[PDB]
């Protein structure tokens, strides 16, 4: 029971669940045919929350791909786990947003989403409980700026009590590969703040530095690029489709985390990582992996805590492991770093242990982090924004397709609201 | 056991005659001797021994053009009792083609017919291959059609004719044909069909290569149109559209029985490549004014009725779309109050060649042609205004006032297709 | 026992019938020629009902084959199935109806009636116990519309009690292929309203989108136009042929749907439908097949269910089943498309179980449908009717057979009497 329905957007998103869904293809035993070869059995008790058992031995993905040109669909359907999704589900235009947010939410949005919400339909009927959605797209293009969040504010007036999280990319800090970067991201901004309960934000220059910094890796691919993330997503279920010694799942990680709804866009934290044969060469153990997680460096949205306070903190296990070597190094550590936490929340060390490791090593450990660094990094966006605002560039495009200034200003004063707020808590102790 | 007989009246249908025939022969495989090495009754019929004869009858007042026949390549394959001739022409003048020598010679070819008509029993059409440029293929036209509504009456009587150009005129009394024959083939034919000489020329110029066409050219282009109106007759499609439903189909008031032929598509033999001819390519170019057989501008009138002949390789749903396309234009428009204004015919044959995939002949009666007469209308007012020319056909036997009695039996023929084109 | 005569008319109808014929070899085992190779012995103990068990080890079709021009005759005769059919029974004019209602009803249609109408003496005579006559042909043409009603009004004559059924094609809303079917629909619409017990009626513009939005084909063939019709029409009496967990037959179908004698213009519905290859990806079960039937496209007729209310609803499976799991679907989905109904029917659902499916798939379900929504395409009918006839053009042919206005005109009020019947208790709840 309590199934998951899985919505992709964008180009940068597909090519994520396109690896994303490999990794649970292994998480299940899963052949890039369909059917079933695993041989442990707990993959079979669960295995309903990410697969329709099909008719006749099969399992079928639980997704739905949008893209708006035939080209990404063309290259999953080629390429591996392509054969593995419904031809059914492959629901995508032909135009293309142009790199255009309006594009993918007022004029090509409105065409293409009514064959969504039918098969958003279909699986929610077909669902015996329904637990949450989630989306994976980006802020910086077309697709995945208009069409994604044009979804949700729908999604929204159907289900009040479905949770709903997108793993959506920040805008790239220093790197600039979107022209309109700004304009894909401020008014993307709006509806993120409105009806996404929690919501996943990514830096693109630490996923680079994290390939980098503690692999040592010459030439990364987005097959390696993309790949952490995938982990990561998987380390966020990874205790309802398998039991724990403490279990726990997608709501029981919303109400820990989210102290006011104005206040849950959330950071991540994988563990363990090593290089090709510098992988032996240190003690493995829960306190490495205890270290490896607090530090600026492993945070794949590039901010300093040190400039900044938590709030809250969740972290998810893998593997059997014992508790007194997790729970004084889940307490010590809330006091080596006491001044850069937040006074008014007793023990804000949240603490999951699954009891099922990744398919590779031991243990590993997933860290969901919560803090007001990230607001720094809009202070940036805002600056950004209102440097191709105070000139007014780039207004002919939204004027073509329709669109005054005070959803531009109101927006930049919505995302001033994040700035007004996540502040508000920070200059509080 | 369905037929259609052919008749060829004057020098210029039995020129067309000679490569419809060609044409025919070499469909079912027919030799010049009648002989080849199952339903095509329509055409033909089989003697004791194993030939078959044309249902064709031959009539001249000239004996020129049917000795070419009778010393020509295709010889054999005639019946001699077939094959009329008289002794003095006509020669351009309607009132010896209606008077003069054309009463005497009439009793021969009308006893053909009916000895024609013993092995026929699903009489469905008549042909009667006749222009209106010479007087012996217009005086004999209207003396031939008032026998066989006495003689039949409800069976069908349809005339490939051959249309007077407007400006590439050769004889001089050209005008003074068209308004005398009016009164016949308005009150026998069940549906005539004109043909312009000067639509065809553009056609052999730019779309077959050959700027300067030849008369054995020209006779090409229409025959290729006669055999795929009786594609659905002498083969079978999955839409076989015979010959009763066009004439109970194209015409909405049984006076106005002028449609126009358009065969399509026309390519030459080295622009068969650089194409594809789909079936919506192809009947987008049907309705392009310069690929009709019929010097009239489409866009300066309204369509009553259309109707579309498809052969060779053709899908419908694939047709569907394409006649989709024809009513969601704009400069493309019909008669409103008739909504319903396509017939489409399917033939799983191929368009044979004469020394491609598919072929289309439309036909679409519509208010284009009605300018066409009107500009022959100028031609025959100044001519009369002189009285230039009476003393021939009163001196071969005519009213003066039969002139005048046609002369506004044209203005209430006008007036049809104007009443028509208002709502 | 209660066998059933088969006449055909028209052009369209008989290869309609030349491929129906052939569902009902291959539902009872008979090869091309006449003989019997079936193994299951559910076919043999109901095998009378569509076939005379000629002498020596024969059967025979036992239907009569009806045109007007030897075309279509020696089309069936020379390709497959021909010589399975009697010689007697090829009955056949020389003249075609021209594409004239008058032609098929008055002068040519009074010619080979009397060589039908022994012919259906001496089948009803040879039949043990007669249910009821079917005829297929169209609305368009001459001969399907003339001839075939020119029958059905000398039968009412005959048999009071016999069922009579019409899978009559509806003349196209929007691709014209008859120039005078507005004369050929409004004609044959008189004849169908006073003494057809139950109408079938068909678009031809949503055959061709059901063989192009669901099976997704690039050249649909009349072999497969047809062919859907041809499983739609055995669906029909599939409980008749084979015994049941809740049998059925033409008579139940009757008394359960019509609720008033003058609207019985019934609409079909056939699942599944899948591609080639797009055929495993999908849980092809009980609720696929419930969801599956009740969408707008679905129906052979172009008609949106939206735009109408219904009045009652038949439903017939095929293949073995279970019920809660059929049950519960029949009757949650009268509750989502709850004001599309209407009040006045407690459980509209007629619910049919065979036991026998097709010779191919495991289940397979025909729904047989009845809404208001059919009235509106003929205030087009009769919009494109008055567009022929307030120029009062195409009546010299009808003059020349002779007829008056009045005729027209009545027939014209007759299908504004099916205008003000259908929108009357379509304005009642
Ligand atoms: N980390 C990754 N970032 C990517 C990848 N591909 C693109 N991007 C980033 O995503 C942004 C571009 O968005 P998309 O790839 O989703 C383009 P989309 O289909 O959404 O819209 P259009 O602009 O209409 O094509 C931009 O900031 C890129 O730097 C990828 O594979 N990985
Ligand atoms: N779905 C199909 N519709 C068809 C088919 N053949 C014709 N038609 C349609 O049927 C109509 C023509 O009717 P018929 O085929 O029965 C001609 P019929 O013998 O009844 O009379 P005539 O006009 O005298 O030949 C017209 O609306 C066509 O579009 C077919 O195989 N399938
Ligand atoms: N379709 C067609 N028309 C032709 C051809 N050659 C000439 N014509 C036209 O035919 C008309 C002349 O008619 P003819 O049939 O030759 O003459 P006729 O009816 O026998 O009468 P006379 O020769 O005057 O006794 C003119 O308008 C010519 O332009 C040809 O090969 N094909
Ligand atoms: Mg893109
Ligand atoms: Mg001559
Ligand atoms: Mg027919």
């Amino acid at each position: 029971m309590r199934e998951i329905v899985h919505i992709q957007a964008g180009q940068c998103g597909n090519q994520i669940g396109a690896k994303f869904w490999e990794v649970i293809s292994d998480e299940h035993g899963i052949d890039p045919t369909g059917s079933y070869h695993g041989d442990s059995d707990l993959q079979l008790e669960r295995i309903n929350v990410y697969y329709n058992e099909a008719a006749g031995n099969k399992y079928v993905p639980r997704a739905i791909l949008v893209d708006l040109e035939p080209g990404t669909m063309d290259s999953v359907r080629s390429g591996p786990f392509g054969q593995i999704f419904r031809p059914d589900n492959f629901v995508f235009g032909q135009s293309g947003a142009g790199n255009n947010w309006a594009k993918g939410h007022y004029t090509e949005g409105a065409e293409l989403v009514d064959s969504v919400l039918d098969v958003v339909r279909k699986e929610s009927e077909s669902c015996d409980c329904l637990q949450g959605f989630q989306l994976t797209h980006s802020l910086g293009g077309g697709t995945g700026s208009g069409m994604g969040t044009l979804l949700i504010s729908k999604i929204r007036e159907e289900y009040p009590d479905r949770i709903m999280n997108t793993f959506s990319v920040v805008p790239s800090p220093k790197v600039s590969d979107t022209v309109v970067e700004p304009y894909n991201a401020t008014l993307s901004v709006h509806q993120l703040v409105e009806n996404t309960d929690e919501t996943y934000c990514i830096d693109n220059e630490a996923l680079y530095d994290i390939c980098f910094r503690t692999l040592k890796l010459t030439t990364p691919t987005y097959g390696d690029l993309n790949h952490l993330v995938s982990a990561t997503m998987s380390g966020v279920t990874t205790c309802l489709r398998f039991p724990g010694q403490l279990n726990a799942d997608l709501r029981k990680l919303a109400v820990n985390m989210v102290p006011f709804p104005r206040l849950h866009f959330f950071m991540p934290g994988f563990a363990p990582l090593t290089s090709r044969g510098s992988q032996q060469y240190r003690a493995l153990t829960v306190p490495e992996l205890t270290q490896q997680m607090f530090d600026a460096k492993n945070m794949m949205a590039a901010c300093d805590p040190r400039h900044g306070r938590y709030l809250t903190v969740a972290a998810v296990f893998r593997g059997r492991m014992s508790m007194k070597e997790v729970d004084e190094q889940m307490l010590n550590v809330q006091n080596k770093n006491s001044s850069y936490f937040v006074e008014w929340i007793p023990n804000n060390v949240k603490t999951a242990v699954c009891d099922i490791p990744p398919r590779g090593l031991k243990m590993s450990a997933t860290f969901i982090g919560n803090s007001t660094a990230i607001q720094e990094l809009f202070k940036r966006i805002s600056e950004q924004f209102t440097a191709m605002f105070r000139r007014k560039a780039f207004l002919h495009w939204y004027t073509g397709e329709g669109m005054d200034e005070m959803e531009f200003t109101e927006a930049e004063s919505n995302m001033n609201d994040l700035v007004s707020e996540y502040q508000q808590y920070q200059d509080a102790t | 056991m369905r037929e259609c007989i052919s008749i060829h009246v004057g020098q210029a249908g039995v020129q067309i005659g000679n490569a419809c025939w060609e044409l025919y022969c070499l469909e079912h495989g027919i030799q010049p001797d009648g002989q080849m090495p199952d339903s095509f009754n329509t055409f033909f019929s089989e003697t004791g021994a194993g030939k078959h004869v044309p249902r064709a009858v031959f009539v001249d007042l000239e004996p020129t053009v049917i000795d070419e026949v009778r010393t020509g390549t295709y010889r054999q394959l005639f019946h001699p009792e077939q094959l009329i001739t008289g002794k003095e022409d006509a020669a351009n003048n309607y009132a010896r083609g209606h008077y003069t020598i054309g009463k005497e010679i009439i009793d021969l070819v009308l006893d053909r017919i009916r000895k024609l008509a013993d092995q026929c029993t699903g009489l469905q059409g008549f042909l009667v291959f006749h222009s209106f440029g010479g007087g012996t293929g217009s005086g004999f036209t209207s003396l031939l059609m008032e026998r066989l509504s006495v003689d039949y009456g409800k069976k069908s009587k349809l005339e490939f004719s051959i249309y007077p150009a407007p400006q590439v005129s050769t004889a001089v009394v050209e005008p003074y044909n068209s308004i005398l024959t009016t009164h016949t083939t308005l009150e026998h034919s069940d549906c005539a069909f004109m043909v312009d000489n000067e639509a065809i020329y553009d056609i052999c110029r730019r779309n077959l290569d050959i700027e300067r066409p030849t008369y054995t050219n020209l006779n090409r282009l229409i025959s290729q149109i006669v055999s795929s109106i009786t594609a659905s007759l002498r083969f079978d499609g999955a839409l076989n559209v015979d010959l009763t439903e066009f004439q109970t189909n194209l015409v909405p008031y049984p006076r106005i029985h002028f449609p126009l032929a358009t065969y399509a598509p026309v390519i030459s033999a080295e622009k068969a490549y650089h194409e594809q001819l789909s079936v919506a390519e192809i009947t987008n170019a049907c309705f392009e004014p310069a690929n009709q057989m019929v010097k009239c501008d489409p866009r300066h009138g309204k369509y009553m009725a259309c109707c579309l002949l498809y052969r060779g390789d053709v899908v419908p749903k694939d047709v569907n779309a394409a006649i989709a396309t024809i009513k969601t234009k704009r400069s493309i428009q019909f008669v409103d109050w008739c909504p319903t204004g396509f017939k489409v015919g399917i033939n799983y044959q191929p368009p044979t060649v004469v020394p491609v995939q598919r072929a289309v002949c439309m036909l679409s009666n519509t208010t284009a042609i009605a300018e066409a007469w009107a500009r022959l209308d100028h031609k025959f007012d100044l001519m009369y205004a002189k009285r230039a020319f009476v003393h021939w056909y009163v001196g071969e036997g005519m009213e003066e006032g039969e002139f005048s009695e046609a002369r506004e039996d044209m203005a209430a023929l006008e007036k049809d297709y104007e009443e028509v084109g208002v709502d």
